């Protein structure tokens, strides 16, 4: 669950932050824990200083949150970060890491989506599947 | 030369063609 | 949303998952390769179409393939 | 996709042998190779003779030689049909 | 003569071109003192212009109504030196060049690291190769007939059709 | 002659420049001593 | 958002890309949601009806605007001095001097001077007054309404045709060859004999008297007797004044050849026998295929049976029948290629052999007609190759085409593209080398050192047609040749009189500049063919992208991986080949216009001396003929060319605008639009107003297309303004 | 006021000697627009001997600069602390490079 009462990193503000679509369509949240107070670069442009302990941040896009996660992973060795999706109705959807284990590591219970049982050169030509709802993969 | 009545007749035929074109466009649009 | 497919030429090197900026791919258990794992795309609604995964794939002609389709707010990379 | 229609009586005339089957000659499928060769020679002579009469063309050409000049291109198809029938056992 | 053109050695407009060039150089010559190096240079230019027009007029070149030599390239031997024989000279050189380059490529595949041979030329071996090109048609034809020039289609990479 | 200097001299740009200048010098001297060759003379 | 109702994926787009892509895919019916083949064919049939109605409405509008605002009744009386009016001007942004300067043609209101040549065409075919022009406009309005009603009717239930009707190749070929080509040509010959030739001889024929005014004094009795040569007796005299009975003949069918000595156009009796013969030949062609009565040829058997037994063509043409019948894009490519070839043929043959009275003296009209139809030809040929590439993407079945001719094209596509590249580089290297060589030797004061190759092959062809200029003395230029004695009694005097008179554009004299510009044209044709053929044959896949057929005919790229894949689709090959097509028609029209202006000025030696080097083209054609165009308006005044003087600059503007969509690419503009979205959202008194679609940058393919459109419009408008204003300033 | 400056002469090879135009003063060459003649007149150069000596000085300074480059990279390379003196560099380049240069040129 997303604790809304987590304090935010000390930032002086910028023009690069989230627009009206964040409060109207969807917004993203990233939390992480730091061992010390240290300066990081905002993914929207500018420098902010994260506090010692937990940090909660709001963004407009998932890619901005994951860019910040990659930055703090390769520059501060922080891997406990969690990314959530928040709707205007208040429903919070946990996004990353989805099952608690990072996607580059195999975890039990994961099912393959979009896997094709042949090589890419065995896809069908369009002329078989014109005027037909058969997929080009077979 | 051409008179006013002839131009009016051409305008009436063009309006008929406009109605037929609108009908064809509605038929093509399903 | 874009469509991401993983073909059975995948060797399970996990490079495409590490290259993904939008957390679209993940590694699942498999028996078709020596690494014992294959890439999968359960989250293609967040796929922007950047094809960093296709750049990262080391198998001769790519095992992971991105087909651009219907554009959404997430796929267009719109912060507005 | 949809079935491609043909007129009634269309058969498969694709060939990889020395000569095509006689069906490619249509209504002339039952004419022997000797008759084709004789008609080709006769058509060549009549077409060349009629053409040589109508090379000095005037404003009043003879209609009969004009019709007979069209046997000159006919003889080419006739000797091709003669070759086809000769290698078809006919 | 050919195509209604006239020989340059009897064309009056060819003479008009020569006279116009000579007067154009002479009016520049008029503004310099005799013995000055610009005067000698201009007189040498006049001599080259006269020698060029004289040489062109006695060569059997055909001149059009413009006053310039027109080349005939239909294969006739009476103008065989205008396109056919210089082209064969190119055909001598160019067939040389590619062949020696091809030879170097066949050498370069046999080295330990071919790409270093590609960027850093083996100068004695390259000089040997550029020496070899003087008999290139017969050597290339024997390479062709022995199956060492053309490779079969089943050993060449092709895209999916 | 140092072998490393010779190998540097054997590089593609140096040899390219030297060979193309050498060829240009052939064309220039041929046109200096035999100018205005529009044709092969008969 | 439900504007693109044919695409659910486009209709769910939240940005401005939805409107653009719905606009660009609106007529791409094959890609629509749930399109079936029968619905596809029926929509295509009705759309073809609508385009036919549009063509008829445009022609009726031309006829009406001439009958109302033209000077046709003045122009018929004095065709060689009165300037033809296209349509009237009513522009409220005009000042008074612009009103004064456009008041031409003998009328009291501002008018545009016609360049389309409709005056000469309508006058030649027998129209004389404004009344029949209006009646023709009414008839075409009625015909367009009839075709609109037919388009509606043939979509209604119990009238929608089946797929077997649409794919009936034999019936459609027989009916379109015998009736649409043959009987239409026979009826046009009938119109020429019955109406046009009597009106050319000063005797009025209309609907009120055409059943009582015989086209020939002997009537149809010589036709029914077999004494057809009576129709060849008493032709028009060389003293005949067109549109009058003075010097008129009584013949209706001749083959006199050459031109009428006054109009400088082809004899109308020759045109009537030509169209009669074309009708007879086409009806004979139109009885060839079997439809319902056993006799006739079968198309499938003809295609399958023509396999050469040596095996050099593989299986021959087996499977081409189903591939062609099932693919509308293969058919569209074949049709567009053939149409482009014949409109090129129209462009060459109509300037060389004009058929309309007094149009050979209308220099602006000839230039406009040639330029227009040649640009149409380039567009049609590019479209043919593009839609062939679409046929490879969407419709090509390899399994139905095993060892076919198409499969063998695909199996040696690399040889084809490599040899096209070789001949293109060959042509460009040596053509540019000769041009630059000539420039350098002319700049250094030695024009005698130029490389000037006489075009002896084409001069030999001209002599074979009877041109005695070059002294080749062969075929029709030989008085003892068997071809000369064969044709001496029928057509040789008129043809020899027309070909050996230097007063027309019949086989114009050619020199080294003509040689160089035809080899440049060959270079441009081969290079455009290289781009288009390479796009069509690599459309299904390449070494860089072997699964291209899974991605369709048009897509932006395959990402920066594998070295980078910019402009890899066949649509991108179309996009690159459009510039080369514009270049090729530019070179052709530059050559045509400069040669024809130098002949019309009586200064053909200027072209003969200046066309051998590029500086001659830049100075003596571009710079020299620009003077009346750039003086259409100046600080001293303005005249009637000013609009072209505007349009010229207009082209120079819009062409340049295309560059910005072709040089600058997407991400810069997308980030600027992010900044603009922030600016609008944060500005008071404007954030009360909100967009419904999110502003985004144009997509990559869309931006390529938009830059191409601005580029092409600038190309066309610049050259049209230049050619019309230059020809008007020098000659009109 | 009547002699066009020209400091480039071409060889006659393929007819390019036509580029040696009549620039006045009994001289043929390519007209130059770099303004060196006016600079040399402003500097007081009245003969071509002084221009020869200027060329020799330029060649010597080119050799000195290339030797200084070889020495100051390959033989005695300054440390990072030497380069990171902005105050000393500005003092020396303001007073010695621009200041003494302006003073000597005023002289
Ligand atoms: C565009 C087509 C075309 C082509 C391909 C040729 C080709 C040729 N012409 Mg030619 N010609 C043409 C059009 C053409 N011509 C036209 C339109 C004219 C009329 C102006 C002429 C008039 C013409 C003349 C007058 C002559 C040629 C000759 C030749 C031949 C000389 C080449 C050679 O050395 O072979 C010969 C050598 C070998 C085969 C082997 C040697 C190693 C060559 C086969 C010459 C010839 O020999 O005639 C056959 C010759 O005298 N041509
Ligand atoms: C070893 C030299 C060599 C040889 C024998 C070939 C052979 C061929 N090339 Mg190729 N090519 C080469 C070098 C070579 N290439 C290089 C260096 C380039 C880059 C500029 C190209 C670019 C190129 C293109 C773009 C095309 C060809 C084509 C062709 C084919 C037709 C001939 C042609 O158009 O030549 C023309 C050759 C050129 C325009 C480039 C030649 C560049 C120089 C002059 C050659 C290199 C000489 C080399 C430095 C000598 C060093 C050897 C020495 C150490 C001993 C043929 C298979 C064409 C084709 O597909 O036809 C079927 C074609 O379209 N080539
Ligand atoms: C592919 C095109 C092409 C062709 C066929 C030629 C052919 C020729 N050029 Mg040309 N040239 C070209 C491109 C071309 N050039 C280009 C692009 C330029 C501009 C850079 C020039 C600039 C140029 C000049 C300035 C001169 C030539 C000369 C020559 C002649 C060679 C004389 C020679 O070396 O004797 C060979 C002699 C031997 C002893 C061997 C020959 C007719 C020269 C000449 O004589 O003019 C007629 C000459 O002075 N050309
Ligand atoms: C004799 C009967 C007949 C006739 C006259 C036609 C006529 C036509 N059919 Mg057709 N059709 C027929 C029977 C017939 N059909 C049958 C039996 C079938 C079923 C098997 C079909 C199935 C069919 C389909 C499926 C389609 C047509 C279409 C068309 C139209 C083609 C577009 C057009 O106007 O081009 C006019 C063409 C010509 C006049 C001839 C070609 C002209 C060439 C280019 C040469 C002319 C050059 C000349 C010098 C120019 C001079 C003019 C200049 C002065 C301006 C045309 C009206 C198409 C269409 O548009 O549908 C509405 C279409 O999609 N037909
Ligand atoms: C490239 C052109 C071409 C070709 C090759 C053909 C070929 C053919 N067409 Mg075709 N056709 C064409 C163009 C063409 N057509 C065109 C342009 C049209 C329309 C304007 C038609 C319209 C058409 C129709 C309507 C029909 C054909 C048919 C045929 C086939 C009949 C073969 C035949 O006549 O043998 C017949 C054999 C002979 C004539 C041999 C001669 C018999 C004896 C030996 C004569 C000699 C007797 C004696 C020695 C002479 C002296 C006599 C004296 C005593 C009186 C044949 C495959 C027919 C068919 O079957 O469909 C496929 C058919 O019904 N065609
Ligand atoms: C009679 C000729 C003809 C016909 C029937 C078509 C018909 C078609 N073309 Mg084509 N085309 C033509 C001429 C023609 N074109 C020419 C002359 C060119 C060269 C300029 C092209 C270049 C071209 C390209 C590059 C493409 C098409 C495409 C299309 C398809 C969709 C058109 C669309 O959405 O535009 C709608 C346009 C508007 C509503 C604007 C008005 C459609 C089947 C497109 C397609 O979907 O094919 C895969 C495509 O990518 N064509
Ligand atoms: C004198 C001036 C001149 C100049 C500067 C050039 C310059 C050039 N020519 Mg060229 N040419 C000239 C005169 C000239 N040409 C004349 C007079 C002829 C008529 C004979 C030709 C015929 C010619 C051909 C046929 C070709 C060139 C090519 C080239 C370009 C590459 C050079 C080359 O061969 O690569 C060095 C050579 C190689 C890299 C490989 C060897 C390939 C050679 C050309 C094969 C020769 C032997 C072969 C069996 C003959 C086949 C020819 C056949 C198709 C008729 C280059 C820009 C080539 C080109 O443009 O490529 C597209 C080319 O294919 N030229
Ligand atoms: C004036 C402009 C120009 C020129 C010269 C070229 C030239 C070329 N284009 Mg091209 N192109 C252009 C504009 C131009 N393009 C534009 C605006 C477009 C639209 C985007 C295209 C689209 C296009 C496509 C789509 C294709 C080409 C192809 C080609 C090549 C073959 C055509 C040809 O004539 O070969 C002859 C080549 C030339 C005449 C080039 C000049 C050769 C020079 C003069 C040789 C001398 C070089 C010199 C010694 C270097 C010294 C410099 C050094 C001192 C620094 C050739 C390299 C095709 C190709 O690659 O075919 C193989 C191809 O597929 N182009
Ligand atoms: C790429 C694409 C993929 C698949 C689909 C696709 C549409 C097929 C394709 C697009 C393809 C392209 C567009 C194909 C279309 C291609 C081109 C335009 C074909 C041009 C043909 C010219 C013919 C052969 C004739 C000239 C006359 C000859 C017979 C004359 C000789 C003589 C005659 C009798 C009279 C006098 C002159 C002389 C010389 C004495
Ligand atoms: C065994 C069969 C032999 C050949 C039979 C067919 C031959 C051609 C028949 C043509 C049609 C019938 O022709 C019949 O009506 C024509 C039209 O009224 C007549 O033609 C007459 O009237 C025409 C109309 O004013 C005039 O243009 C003609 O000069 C005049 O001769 C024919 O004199 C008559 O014979
Ligand atoms: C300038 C530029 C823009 C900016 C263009 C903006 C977004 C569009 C401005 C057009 C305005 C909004 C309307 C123009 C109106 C037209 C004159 C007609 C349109 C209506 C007809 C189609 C009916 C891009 O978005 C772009 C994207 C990718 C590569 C290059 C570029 C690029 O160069
Ligand atoms: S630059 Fe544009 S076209 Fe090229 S690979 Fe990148 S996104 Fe694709």
């Amino acid at each position: 669950t997303l604790n809304l009462q987590i304090p935010s990193p000390t930032f002086e503000g910028s023009t690069g932050g989230w627009l009206r679509a964040a409060e109207v369509e969807e917004k993203y949240a990233i939390t992480w824990t730091s061992p010390k107070e240290q300066v990081f670069e905002m993914p929207t442009g500018g420098a902010a200083i994260m506090r010692q302990g937990e940090n909660l941040l709001y963004l407009a896009r998932k890619e901005q949150c994951l860019a910040l996660a990659t930055q703090v992973k390769n520059s501060f060795k922080i891997t406990d970060y969690k990314v959530y999706r928040i709707f205007p109705s208040g429903e919070v959807q946990y996004l990353h890491p989805k099952d608690g284990v990072f996607p580059e590591k195999v975890n039990a219970g994961r099912v393959g989506v979009g896997n094709v049982s042949h090589s890419i050169g065995k896809n069908l030509n369009p002329a078989q599947i014109k005027f037909t709802s058969k997929s080009f993969n077979g | 030369m051409i008179s006013d009545t002839q131009i009016f007749i051409a305008l009436i035929l063009a309006l008929v063609s406009l109605v037929l074109a609108i009908r064809l466009g509605r038929a093509l649009y399903q | 949303s874009h469509s991401v497919k993983v073909y059975d030429t995948c060797i399970g090197c996990t490079q495409c998952v590490r290259a993904c900026p939008c957390d679209v791919l993940e590694m699942v258990s498999w028996d078709g390769c020596k690494a014992g794992q294959i890439a999968s795309a359960p989250r293609t609604e967040d796929c922007i179409g950047c094809k960093r995964c296709e750049t990262a794939c080391p198998t001769d002609f790519l095992s992971v393939r991105v087909y651009l389709g219907g554009e959404t707010t997430r796929s267009m990379g719109l912060a507005y | 996709y949809s079935p491609v229609p043909s007129p009634e009586g269309t058969k498969e005339v694709y060939w990889e042998t020395k000569a095509p089957s006689s069906d490619v000659l249509g209504i002339g499928a039952g004419v022997s190779s000797g008759n084709f060769a004789a008609s080709s020679v006769v058509a060549l002579m009549i077409g060349g003779f009629c053409t040589g009469q109508v090379i000095p063309l005037t404003s009043d050409p003879n209609p009969l030689f004009l019709i007979g000049s069209f046997l000159l291109p006919y003889s080419w198809a006739l000797h091709v049909a003669a070759w086809i029938q000769k290698n078809n056992g006919k | 003569d050919v195509a209604g053109l006239t020989p340059c050695g009897e064309s009056k407009e060819f003479a008009r071109r020569l006279d116009g060039s000579v007067k154009k150089l002479q009016t520049r010559l008029k503004k310099y003192e005799a013995g000055t190096p610009p005067a000698l240079a201009l007189q040498k230019q006049i001599d080259k212009t006269k020698n060029r027009f004289d040489r062109y007029g006695k060569a059997g070149l055909l001149c059009g109504t413009d006053g310039l030599p027109h080349l005939i390239a239909d294969g006739r031997w009476s103008h065989s030196g205008e396109f056919v024989i210089p082209g064969l000279f190119f055909l001598y050189v160019a067939g040389w060049i590619g062949w020696v380059g091809r030879s170097y490529v066949l050498f370069a595949r046999t080295a330990d690291k071919p790409t270093e041979k590609e960027i850093i030329i083996d100068v004695p071996v390259a000089l040997s190769f550029v020496s070899t090109g003087f008999i290139w048609p017969f050597s290339a034809f024997k390479e062709f007939t022995s199956g060492n020039l053309i490779v079969p289609a089943d050993e060449i990479t092709v895209s999916p059709r | 002659m140092d072998s490393n200097f010779l190998k540097y001299l054997s590089t593609a740009p140096v040899l390219f420049t030297v060979w193309l200048s050498f060829t240009a010098s052939f064309i220039i001297e041929a046109n200096r001593f035999f100018p205005d060759m529009l044709y092969f003379p008969m | 958002t439900k504007f693109p109702k044919f695409s659910q994926a486009l209709a769910q787009d939240p940005a401005t890309r939805r409107i653009w892509y719905g606009l660009a895919t609106a007529h791409d019916l094959e890609s629509h949601d749930g399109m079936t083949e029968e619905n596809l064919y029926q929509k295509i049939f009705a759309s073809h009806f609508g385009h036919l109605a549009v063509i008829f409405l445009w022609t009726s509008g031309n006829l009406f605007h001439l009958a109302w605002q033209g000077n046709f009744e003045q122009w018929v009386l004095n065709p060689l001095k009165v300037k033809p009016i296209a349509h009237a001007i009513w522009d409220p942004h005009f000042g008074q001097p612009a009103v004064k300067a456009f008041t031409k043609g003998g009328v009291s209101y501002p008018v545009n001077i016609a360049t389309s040549g409709v005056y000469h065409w309508w006058y030649t075919i027998g129209m004389r007054s404004n009344t029949d022009l209006y009646a023709g406009s009414l008839f075409l309005l009625f015909l367009a309404g009839v075709f609109l009603f037919a388009g509606w009717l043939h979509l209604q239930p119990k009238f929608r045709p089946g797929l077997s009707w649409f794919k009936n190749n034999e019936s459609r070929l027989n009916h379109h060859l015998s009736g649409l080509f043959g009987f239409s040509s026979l009826a046009w010959s009938a119109h020429l004999i019955h109406v046009a030739i009597p009106e050319a001889r000063g005797q009025h024929v209309g609907w009120d008297n055409f059943t009582k005014v015989a086209p020939h004094p002997a009537g149809l009795q010589p036709f029914f007797s077999g004494n057809w040569g009576v129709y060849a007796a008493a032709p028009d005299t060389t003293n005949h004044i067109f549109g009058t009975s003075e010097g008129a003949g009584t013949a209706i069918l001749t083959f006199l050849g050459g031109f009428h000595p006054q109009t400088q156009a082809l004899w109308l009796t020759d045109i009537a026998h030509h169209h009669l013969a074309i009708g007879v030949v086409f009806i004979f062609a139109g009885h060839m295929y079997r439809t319902n009565w056993g006799i006739g040829h079968s198309l499938k058997e003809i295609l399958d049976a023509h396999r050469p037994p040596g095996g050099r063509l593989g299986a021959g043409h087996k499977g081409i029948f189903e591939t062609l019948t099932n693919s509308l894009h293969f058919q569209l490519g074949l049709a567009l290629a053939s149409l482009g070839v014949i409109t090129s043929l129209v462009a060459q043959h109509m300037y060389a052999l004009p058929s309309y009275a007094f149009i050979a003296k209308d220099y602006v009209t000839q230039s406009a007609l040639y330029t227009h139809h040649q640009y149409i030809a380039g567009f049609l040929m590019v479209g043919a190759f593009a839609h062939g590439a679409i046929f490879f993407v969407r419709d090509y079945d390899p399994e139905q085409n095993k060892n076919n001719v198409l499969a063998r094209i695909l199996d040696h596509k690399e040889a084809i593209i490599s040899h096209l590249s070789w001949v293109s580089l060959f042509l460009g290297f040596h053509t540019l080398g000769i041009y630059v060589h000539n420039d350098v030797v002319v700049a250094f004061g030695t024009p005698e050192k130029q490389i000037l190759v006489e075009p002896v092959f084409a001069q030999w062809i001209q002599a074979s047609s009877g041109k005695a200029l070059y002294g080749f003395d062969v075929f029709l230029s030989s008085s003892n040749s068997v071809a000369t004695n064969a044709s001496s009694n029928i057509w040789l005097p008129g043809w020899l009189e027309a070909i050996n008179s230097g007063k027309n554009s019949l086989f114009l004299p050619i020199g080294p500049g003509d040689f160089l510009i035809h080899h440049a044209i060959a270079l441009a044709l081969h290079t455009t063919t290289l781009i288009l053929v390479k796009g069509a044959l690599d459309a299904r896949g390449s070494k860089l992208m072997p699964d291209k057929k899974d991605f369709g005919y048009s897509f932006p790229c395959d990402g920066p991986g594998r070295g980078g894949t910019c402009d890899i689709s066949a649509w991108d090959a179309f996009y690159l080949s459009m510039f080369w097509m514009l270049n090729t028609i530019g070179w052709v029209t530059f050559y045509w216009h400069w040669k024809h202006v130098t002949i019309w000025q009586g200064n053909a030696g200027q072209f003969n001396e200046s066309s051998t080097y590029i500086m001659g083209w830049l100075r003596d054609y571009l710079w020299l003929n620009s003077s009346p165009l750039i003086n259409g308006y100046n600080p001293f005044g303005m005249n009637s060319l000013s609009v072209w003087s505007w349009m010229f600059l207009f082209g120079h503007l819009i062409w340049a605008t295309g560059f910005m969509f072709l040089i600058s690419w997407r991400g810069y503009w997308q980030e600027l639009i992010e900044t603009l979205v922030w600016a609008h959202e944060r500005t008071p008194l404007a954030n009360l107003v909100r967009w419904k679609d999110k502003p985004v940058a144009l997509s990559i393919v869309q931006a390529r297309l938009v830059g191409l459109i601005h580029f092409t419009a600038g190309y066309i408008f610049t050259y049209a303004a230049f050619v019309i204003a230059s020809t008007t300033g020098k000659f009109g | 006021t009547a002699v066009k400056p020209s400091a480039q002469v071409v060889w006659p090879i393929v007819g390019q000697e036509i580029l040696n135009g009549d620039v006045g003063g009994g001289f043929q060459g390519v007209q130059v627009t770099s303004g060196f003649f006016q600079i040399w007149r402003a500097s007081g150069i009245t003969s071509e001997v002084e221009l020869y000596w200027c060329a020799l000085a330029g060649l010597l300074m080119s050799g000195l600069m290339i030797f200084a480059g070889w020495f100051h990279y390959h033989k005695a390379a300054p440390k990072l602390e030497w380069f990171q003196n902005a105050e000393s560099m500005l003092n020396h380049h303001l007073s010695g490079l621009l200041g003494l240069g302006c003073l000597s040129w005023a002289g």
